[PDB]
RNA sequence: CUUGAGUCUCGUAGAGGGGGGUAGAAUUCCAGGUGUAGCGGUGAAAUGCGUAGAGAUCUGGAGGAAUACCGGUGGCGAAGGCGGCCCCCUGGACGAAGACUGACGCUCAGGUGCGAAAGCGUGGGGAGCAAACAGGAUUAGAUACCCUGGUAGUCCACGCCGUAAACGAUGUCGACUUGGAGGUUGUGCCCUUGAGGCGUGGCUUCCGGAGCUAACGCGUUAAGUCGACCGCCUGGGGAGUACGGCCGCAAGGUUAAAACUCAAAUGAAUUGACGGGGGC
């Protein structure tokens, strides 16, 4: 999956605090990182459905988190979709 | 019977051929756990180690060679 | 021609026939004779007595080389194969060892569908 | 960079190659910042079954810690060589710097 | 707000998936060596194979497909399914102790995807096996049946197909409700620790209580006691058929009637028969 260093860096990047790993933004960012990574994987292993299942799962979970965020406070939602380049 | 738990090895490596040939028939075939009483986890580890050894020609696949 | 005095025997033993042939540590065969090579046919050619007579007519057919001991490569569960090996045992050969060389594939090929009744 | 336990058997007639082949190989590894955690030779050693009509090849073990790129280059080196009759690399959970039931008993 | 649901840290197990290597058996073929008249098959033979030298045996090679022992109703996966070994890429689960988010949840028509085998298209490959076909055993007649051959297919790539007794014949999620024996995988504590003893999770098998059920049975992994949502049924046959629509290259799939016809059809269990079976 994601290297510990990548997760730590992303947590620092989007985390309101150091150990704040539960905030919706850091979750969305982690899922986005992993999805962008797996893009290259599935570009090569097209017949690997069993992991594409997990990929699609985390895509849908990012969608659910984004919707929760957007309907909770649209400001942070806009900031996040700008930093990550999403909803497009 | 519950040997490796009494010994406590963290992993049955393939190099220790001396401790393998007693889990092997004279024909070279692996002996089931229900005969040697090894715990299933270490039985799996033994199977993997034995297959690796057979590959490195430390043990024989069979006697027909 | 020459002498060995301790050869190796091979009894290829099918359920329909039983062929026996000897060589000497080298695979260079010396003398062969089949249960079917003795006038027998049908189920008659698949009897341990046919094994007796085939053992005899190989031993005598190779006795020119005058061997005295034997390894035996028993292969295939032909009906009553101890018969021919002890026939040779009595034929003037101190059998050294027996070896089941029945070839066993590691799931290599799909077998044919067996008899249906 | 991950840990590996490379073990290769070289044609015994070429046993005059090992003290230089290991040098070249560990040189590549250390140049790739690969920390050789163990190297062992068990010399010639009888084979459990013939390999290409041959017995008693020459065994070499080496536990290393290197990036996968250079060890892939290394196994390609193995493949294109001919003296090494058969190699095997396998990952391992840590670096092991210890004896072996070969050097401990031979 | 933190109990639901998630995130992070440390680990553990695993035929989970994709890709690429590689190994050793065995089959067939080829090459020769040794070595002749049988081999093979069967009810018995014949077709077939063998004097151009088989078969048997030894050595070498080539090639394809599958991975004995381990192996366990053992494990993994949503299901279909997954079994040599090694590497690369990758999914999920579980445990310990914390920290973090703060209802972010459950279900799901339509929709999207996955989906055994056979089958279809294109191109490969093709050892074994083997629908169809051929031949031998062959009767008013050859089909039976058995043999000896044997193509498609089985394999790979990429497309379709989208159906199975696809079954646990049991939708998903949550809560609650006596026990006993196991398997497997963690983990805490501890006897002097190894062994071994107390715990505490996850998964899984078999008994059985209450209860439930027409009964058989199910029985903390419910077919018990409840809640949320979805799918589906309304006598048998006609019929999962016709027509129409949609989908598919095609085979067909999917959605889905009516006329007519019967007074039954069906489920579980009970008692006997069922002797060219057993035992005494
Ligand atoms: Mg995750
Ligand atoms: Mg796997
Ligand atoms: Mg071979
Ligand atoms: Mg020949
Ligand atoms: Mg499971
Ligand atoms: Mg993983
Ligand atoms: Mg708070
Ligand atoms: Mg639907
Ligand atoms: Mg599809
Ligand atoms: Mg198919
Ligand atoms: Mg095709
Ligand atoms: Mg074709
Ligand atoms: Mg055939
Ligand atoms: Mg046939
Ligand atoms: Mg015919
Ligand atoms: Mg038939
Ligand atoms: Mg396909
Ligand atoms: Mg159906
Ligand atoms: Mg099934
Ligand atoms: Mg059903
Ligand atoms: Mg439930
Ligand atoms: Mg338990
Ligand atoms: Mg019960
Ligand atoms: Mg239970
Ligand atoms: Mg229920
Ligand atoms: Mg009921
Ligand atoms: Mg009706
Ligand atoms: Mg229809
Ligand atoms: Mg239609
Ligand atoms: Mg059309």
């Amino acid at each position: 999956s994601l290297s510990t260093e990548a997760t730590a860096k992303i947590v620092s990047e989007f985390g309101r605090d150091a150990n704040d790993t539960g905030s919706t933004e850091v979750q969305v960012a982690l899922l986005t990182a992993q999805i962008n990574h797996l893009q290259g994987h599935f570009a090569e292993h097209k017949k690997d459905h069993h992991s594409r299942r997990g990929l699609l799962r985390m895509v849908s979970q990012r969608r659910k988190l984004l919707d929760y965020l957007k309907r909770k406070d649209v400001a942070r939602y806009t900031q996040l979709i700008e930093r990550l380049g999403l909803r497009r | 019977f519950c040997r490796f738990t009494a010994e406590g090895v963290q992993e049955i490596d393939y190099k220790d051929i001396a401790t393998l040939k007693n889990y092997i028939t004279e024909s070279g075939k692996i002996v089931p756990s229900r005969i040697t009483g090894t715990r299933a986890k270490y039985q799996r580890q033994l199977a993997r180690a034995i297959k690796r050894a057979r590959y490195l020609s430390l043990l024989p696949y069979t006697d027909r060679h | 021609r020459k002498q060995v005095s301790d050869g190796v025997a091979h009894i290829h033993a099918s359920f329909n026939n039983t062929i026996v042939t000897i060589t000497d540590r080298q695979g260079n065969a010396l003398g062969w004779a089949t249960a079917g090579g003795s006038g027998f046919r049908g189920s008659r050619k698949s009897t341990p007595f046919a094994a007796q007579v085939a053992a005899e007519r190989c031993a005598d057919a190779v006795k020119e080389y005058g061997i005295k001991n034997l390894e035996v490569m028993v292969k295939g569960p032909g009906p009553g194969r101890e018969s021919t090996i002890r026939a040779l045992n009595a034929a003037g050969f101190r059998i050294t060892n027996i070896t089941d060389v029945t070839p066993i594939p590691h799931n290599g090929c799909r077998p044919p569908k067996k008899r249906r009744v | 960079m991950r840990h590996y336990e490379i073990v290769f058997m070289v044609h015994p007639d070429q046993s005059e190659q090992v003290p230089g082949m290991i040098e070249r190989y560990t040189a590549a590894i250390t140049g790739a910042e690969g920390k050789i955690h163990r190297l062992e030779d068990w010399g010639r050693r009888q084979l459990a079954y013939p390999i290409n009509k041959l017995h008693k090849a020459h065994y070499v073990l080496m536990n290393v810690e290197a990036p996968q790129e250079v060890i892939d280059e290394l196994e390609t080196t193995f493949r294109f060589n001919d003296a090494v009759i058969r190699s095997m690399v396998m990952r391992t959970k840590h670096a092991v710097t210890e004896a072996s039931p070969m050097v401990k008993a031979k």
